[PDB]
RNA sequence: GGUGAGGUGUCCGAGUGGCUGAAGGAGCACGCCUGGAAAGUGUGUAUACGGCAACGUAUCGGGGGUUCGUAUCCCCCCCUCACCGCCA
RNA sequence: GGCUCU
RNA sequence: UGCCUGGCGGCCGUAGCGCGGUGGUCCCACCUGACCCCAUGCCGAACUCAGAAGUGAAACGCCGUAGCGCCGAUGGUAGUGUGGGGUCUCCCCAUGCGAGAGUAGGGAACUGCCAGGCAU
RNA sequence: UCCUCCUAAAGAGUAACGGAGGAGCACGAAGGUUGGCUAAUCCUGGUCGGACAUCAGGAGGUUAGUGCAAUGGCAUAAGCCAGCUUGACUGCGAGCGUGACGGCGCGAGCAGGUGCGAAAGCAGGUCAUAGUGAUCCGGUGGUUCUGAAUGGAAGGGCCAUC
RNA sequence: CCGACUUACCAACCCGAUGCAAACUGCGAAUACCGGAGAAUGUUAUCACGGGAGACACACGGCGGGUGCUAACGUCCGUC
């Protein structure tokens, strides 16, 4: 690489809601706080029942009985 | 070079076993990260090319190489030679660090992620994503903000096929679906 | 009335036709109208041709045509002197050598291609003579 | 194809000797090796040829594909070259750039009394 | 024609001069090369001068 | 009378080709042929000019021949 | 018959390559005044095809082409204007 | 100041 | 002397593609790393340097294979120089030259110098 | 008037109010050198982004490119990038080509001095072929060459140039 | 919105077969031309320099062609 043009890409620690902490090359220089991380994301159960279709019978039979 | 390592150890061996390979350098190993910005609108002003390339080289530690147009066309009013976009080449462990800070935090920054494509892999392994906002990445401060972007991310690996891309990915644990 | 669509270029000079031909044995079809003599024909005389074997075979079977009129011919006007120019292009010819297979047919009997052939001769300067499909 | 490219990359120097009639050095460079040779100016016989792959030479260093070795196998060729009487040569870079081992074996042929 | 012609004279002295074109609506800064005088058999610098 | 045309123009005959032919004795410098392009090419002891002209470079007999992976033509000046 | 010039949305009209799929105005559609009309006045103001309406393609007489790019450049066909279409 | 028709 | 490999040529497709197989002692290749020599209109990708853990996957080389490419007769045909002739826009005769295309067929190159390795 | 192709009959040349097209410039880099690179088009995937910007791979293999017309060339690239630069040098020039002539052209090499390159070497404008105008007259700079009694000068000559 | 399907209304590319070209060529003659060697022949027939010219309105016929109507005792070129 070059020396002088390209910018600073120091280590820092990036901890998350999740408690996870991570160490990373980056420009941003100070120390990092998340939201969420792959490991909190709920790609893997959240948005599994996030489908959330529902029945029309089951909707029908529910608001009454026969 | 965390990922390379957990690359160097654990998929290795899971590919070789998943394959059957002959040899060790059989296996697919991801050769180069490209950003592209495609920058239509610099032509009214440099300075939003200027900011665009300020903003990539935030994301990945190196200064954008700004393109050009190969040649003419007027659908566009650009001739040949006028700078249009900028891109960037990562390599070695800038790479593996990149697709670190990637698949582990702008992915869950994405607003309502539910998944990508594991229909992107242009018949030979290469893998082409796009994002819409590069929000999403923590380098970049949301009130610092000029214009909301969007770049293109190209992964180009040593797979033939195009499965040998998707179960490199895979043993990245990449969230295809 | 066949023509060229596009030409590269818009005159052409008047050349030979001598020499033998070459689309000579009959290729694709049965029955073949071969010409004998020598000389040009025009678009004309073929589509007048053309009409006498469709009326002949009361469009039964198929008909190839062979040649196709490439050769842009100039006239100079009535009253006017020989210099100043190449005339203008009015008509289209192919050029037919001795063996050039002129029409084919098939899906007809043999006299009724030779009606239709003769029908289709009648309207054509050239000698001509009816050939068919040789093995080999 | 890196092949291919530094044939083309140096067929113009060589075509050029050829119609020079220059008795022409030959360098030719792996990772681990280096070849030198001098060839005639008919080009399809050597007079003198030196490596890191013999053993007279191998013997005496530390690894084949460095600098040391490089002006180490310049100074043998030149050598050779002296004893056949060979002083005026033309050098071929075969495609290569004129920097680091390639530069040194040249140094070092200078050095050991070759012409070029 | 819109490339006119000028001259070159010579830095040295001499009133040695070659003589040249150039567009000056695209080349407004002046032509300084460094050419051979014959006179006294150096390469000097020549300015652009006008023809005259 | 009426007519005119845009066709009437035509310019010189350069006088090209192969001034010396084959096995024929020439002085240094003698041109050899006279071409646009390198429809041939400079062979032993012969340049080529600045219009692709070929012109020898010393004294000899012409010697055409066909080499190279292309099939090119080269004109050569055999010593003599 | 030859030469030269030309052919613009409903109309007139400017319009010599890149903000001219169009100035501007008139006309037309819509509104307001008016008992109702006009004339004052104010507002809009292409055609088709395509998508889903993001917005895009075509057309400067028509048709073919140079060019990144043509309403503007070049060719062809027509149409028109002007001049010549003579001496015997 | 002038400002048609029904 | 045999085999293999690298370099430089000769020749320029009977020498090239394709398909299948095969090679790692050496060589070669990929390959490891890069503070340095040097380099990237960004990037050790390339170039370069320091190396040698791994693999022959790719590349390369070798072997095989007629799907092609290529080469290619013999005879004939076309043309044509000279002379002569006719029904003279075109042809014929004597004589000399003699194609192209196509067919049979060939065909998966050959060879030189140096160097190295393993065998002998 | 000049250039390119055909006519033009396999050396050159070759006419017509024969067939088709162009030129009357441009460039201080679009020249030189060293080093490096290799297109068109299409296919797939991909944020805004669309037939068509940019990005990644593959097919292809120059169907592209050449400052401009056409033809011939061009991969060792003559095509495309960057560095350094002014050989877009001065005096000459063996020897040839082309013209009735005037004239036009190619040119290795020599002397001087220079640039690039480690070096061999290359460079006396551009891939080539169009981009032009005789003489006279007159103008400008330089040069004692001449200078109508002598010394100068005017004027003339020579070199460069308009 | 996605489409549904079935026509014959066509059709790109590619492949196979078939033709044409003055301004097409992955082929390619005969002749002609340039150069060299060698006899025989020919009143040097060759070249250079110098003195004197004339001529520069051509015709037809054969072959190869442009143009014209492969019209002209037509016209314009090459060659005899
Ligand atoms: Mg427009
Ligand atoms: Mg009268
Ligand atoms: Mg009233
Ligand atoms: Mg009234
Ligand atoms: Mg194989
Ligand atoms: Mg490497
Ligand atoms: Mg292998
Ligand atoms: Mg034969
Ligand atoms: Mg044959
Ligand atoms: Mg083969
Ligand atoms: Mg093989
Ligand atoms: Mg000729
Ligand atoms: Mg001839
Ligand atoms: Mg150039
Ligand atoms: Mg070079
Ligand atoms: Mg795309
Ligand atoms: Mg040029
Ligand atoms: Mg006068
Ligand atoms: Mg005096
Ligand atoms: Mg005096
Ligand atoms: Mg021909
Ligand atoms: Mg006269
Ligand atoms: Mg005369
Ligand atoms: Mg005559
Ligand atoms: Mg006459
Ligand atoms: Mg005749
Ligand atoms: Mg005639
Ligand atoms: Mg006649
Ligand atoms: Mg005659
Ligand atoms: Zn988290």
């Amino acid at each position: 690489m070059k020396k002088d043009i390209h910018p600073k890409y120091e280590e820092i620690t990036a901890s998350c809601s999740c408690g996870n902490v991570m160490k990373i090359r980056s420009t941003v220089g100070h120390d990092l706080n998340l939201d969420v991380c792959s490991k909190c994301h709920p790609f893997f159960t959240g948005k599994q029942r996030d489908v959330a279709t529902g029945g029309r019978v089951d909707r029908f039979n529910k608001r009454f009985n026969i | 070079a965390k990922l390379h390592d957990y690359y160097k150890d654990e998929v290795v061996k899971k590919l070789m076993t998943e394959f059957n390979y002959n040899s060790v350098m059989q296996v697919p190993r991801v050769e180069k990260i490209t950003l592209n910005m495609g920058v239509g609108e610099a032509i009214a002003d440099k300075k939003l090319l200027d900011n665009a390339a300020a903003d990539l080289a935030a994301i990945s530690g190196q200064k954008p190489l700004i393109t050009k147009a190969r040649k003419s066309v007027a659908g566009f009013k650009i001739r040949q030679g006028y700078p249009i976009g900028c891109k960037v080449t990562l390599r070695g462990e800038r790479m593996w660090e990149f697709f670190e800070r990637l698949i582990t935090i702008a992915v869950p920054r994405i607003r309502d992620f539910r998944g990508l494509s594991a229909k992107s892999f242009d018949g030979r392994g290469n893998y082409s994503m796009g994002v819409r906002e590069q929000i999403i990445f923590p380098e970049i401060d949301y009130d610092k903000v000029d214009r909301v972007r969007g770049l293109d991310i190209t992964i180009t690996t040593t797979a033939k096929s195009d499965e040998e891309g998707r179960a490199l990915l895979a043993a990245f644990d990449f969230p295809f679906r | 009335m066949l023509q060229p669509k596009r030409t590269k270029f818009r005159k052409m000079h008047k050349g030979r036709n001598r020499g033998l031909a070459q689309g000579t044995d009959v290729s694709f079809g049965s029955f073949g109208l071969k010409a004998v003599g020598r000389g040009r024909l025009t678009a004309r005389q073929i589509e007048a041709a053309r009409r006498a074997m469709t009326r002949a075979v009361k469009r039964q079977g198929k008909i190839w045509i062979r040649v196709f009129p490439d050769k842009p011919i100039t006239e100079k006007p009535l009253a006017v002197r020989m210099g100043k120019g190449k005339g203008n292009v009015e008509y289209w010819v192919a050029l037919i050598q001795p063996g050039k297979v002129l029409y084919e047919m098939d899906g007809v009997p043999e006299e009724l291609a030779r009606e239709a052939f003769k029908l289709a001769a009648a309207k054509l300067p050239i000698k001509t003579t009816f050939v068919t499909k040789t093995v080999m | 194809d890196k092949k291919s490219a530094r044939i083309r990359r140096a067929t113009r120097a060589r075509r050029k000797l050829q119609e020079l009639g220059a008795t022409r050095l030959v360098v030719h460079r792996t990772p681990r090796h280096i070849y030198a040779q001098v060839i005639a100016p008919n080009g399809s016989e050597v007079l003198v040829a030196a490596s890191t792959v013999e053993k007279a030479i191998a013997e005496q260093l530390k690894y084949t594909g460095n600098k040391d070795a490089a002006a180490a196998v310049g100074k043998a060729v030149a050598e050779r070259a002296l004893e056949k009487g060979i002083k005026d040569v033309s050098f071929d870079r075969s495609g290569f750039q004129y920097h680091g081992r390639v530069q040194a074996l040249a140094d070092a042929a200078r050095e050991a009394g070759l012409q070029f | 024609g819109i490339r006119e012609k000028i001259k070159l004279v010579s830095s040295a002295g001499t009133g040695h001069f070659y003589t040249t074109t150039k567009n000056k609506r695209t080349k407004p800064e002046k032509l300084e090369l460094k050419k051979f005088d014959p006179v006294v058999r150096q390469h000097v610098i020549y300015k652009e001068a006008k023809i005259k | 009378a009426g007519g005119s045309t845009r066709n009437g123009r035509d310019s010189e005959a350069k006088r090209l080709g192969v001034k010396r032919f084959g096995g024929e004795s020439v002085l240094a410098g003698s041109i050899i042929v006279r071409q646009r392009g390198t429809k041939f090419h400079a062979g032993a002891n012969v340049g080529c000019g600045r219009d692709h002209t070929l012109f020898a470079k010393a004294d000899g007999k012409v010697k055409f021949e066909v080499k190279g992976p292309k099939n090119r033509k080269f004109i050569s000046i055999e010593a003599e």
